[PDB]
């Protein structure tokens, strides 16, 4: 992941952890080979296991999953009906 | 799955539930494509290791031959030598 | 940071340690750009809320004026009204 | 693991977690195929990651590792020069 | 659990919750035989020390008299002298 | 290891250090017999993900052809497509 994408993920930290729905997201992430299944189990157990803690670990770990991790992640957002969040992200990448 | 397989699984169920740490099995099965994320989230919501294992078994009970093989291969691969031995004679044909 | 700022932090470090949920506060500081992912991980490694909070304070103690303001803003925005007041005077 | 061995690990909980040296133990456990490498990484991160927390998770998890888990575990104690702890366990099992 | 015992626990559940490192206490109760691995895991799952302690107390409230004495002895042997005294009176 | 392999690692070291989550690599390498427990403990002792990756690479640079392959395979197997691609041309002939 390039520095600009990483920086984007940090800038949107608050919004991501506040709004990301994860339970519905795992299938999408798998389909696009963003994470291996055990990686997902680890993220699921991050911290207290709340939605927020999972979300946070997801987006941190996301930075390590490749050059195209960010656009692929936006797509998974789209695929799971999180258009608003995906929209917030995209309009930054472009910005 | 074939009756031989289901029956073998039912016969050795308690042993299976006592020992299985699901986090080391569900990953393989998800990789293999014979367990759903939704099923995995259901398992994960059980508070103890044995309850997790129990749920997992119920789910596998209702599944197909390829699944039993997936499960068995996971058990064997994760060093559950004894448990794998119990299911061995129950393995069915696959293509 | 300025001396008054640092001192202000020292004066209230204990009250801060006891009360703050570090993960929320770090969320803000990450967003603001005044904390790194590696620093965040260092903090999270600590085995208790207090040791997590303590570590963050230690790191902040070595950061610039903007970092102090980020921290103050995090407190305020997360509803730590009383704790924010304690550091208000020290805002560089 | 049979009920008597499980009971033993419970009875000896306090002594195990007080005295077990884990850093030198991992190679032994692997040589005897008691745990997979990733299980070891997980046990290493249990709780605070203290010797005691690792040790506690180790012995809890030990219960799931098979019919010979206890005797094999004792052997690894002996392998790593923890003979006083191994003797403590040994004598209890026969009693 | 006896009546006076159960009540003495309820009486000091807050002070108990606050101070105890549940993992050490459960180590004792596991060894004594008054806590199961399954129950211990249930406790461990709770995301904070206080919640861990709370869960433990919740469970102990539903246990027998020996369970209380096991708990009492755990506290004593781990150096929680003051906490132990509070509970001393309730000893079935 | 061969100079080709080693120089390939050196060239891409920074990318590797930024992304590698060691807990998903060290396991494979230990299973394969090309990373030791004590090396893994030395890695684990680093406080951050990138520091752990850095340590692991330090260790690997000193190892043989098989080890490089072990590393590469684990990378590929754990979904680090881009990272494996960087290391592909540096793969040494083995066995
Ligand atoms: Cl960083
Ligand atoms: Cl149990």
């Amino acid at each position: 992941m390039d520095e600009a994408d990483r920086r984007l993920l940090r800038r949107c930290r608050l919004r991501l952890v506040e709004e990301l729905q994860v339970d519905q997201l795992w299938d999408a992430l798998l389909s696009r080979e963003l994470f291996r299944p055990h990686m997902i189990e680890d993220i699921q157990r991050a911290g207290s296991g709340s939605r927020r803690d999972q979300a946070r670990q997801l987006i941190i770990d996301l930075e390590t999953r490749g050059s195209q991790a960010l656009p692929l992640f936006i797509s998974c957002l789209e695929d799971t009906g999180q258009d608003m969040l995906a929209s917030f992200l995209r309009t930054n990448r472009q910005a | 799955m074939d009756a031989k397989a289901r029956n073998c699984l039912l016969q050795h169920r308690e042993a299976l539930e006592k020992d299985i740490k699901t986090s080391y099995i569900m990953d393989h099965m998800i990789s293999d494509g014979f367990l759903t994320i939704s099923e995995e989230e259901k398992v994960r919501n059980e508070p103890t290791q044995q309850q997790r294992a129990a749920m997992l078994i119920k789910m596998i009970l209702k599944k197909d031959n390829d699944s039993y093989v997936s499960f068995y291969n996971a058990l064997l691969h994760e060093g559950y030598k004894d448990l794998a031995a119990l299911l061995h004679d129950g393995i069915p044909v696959v293509s």
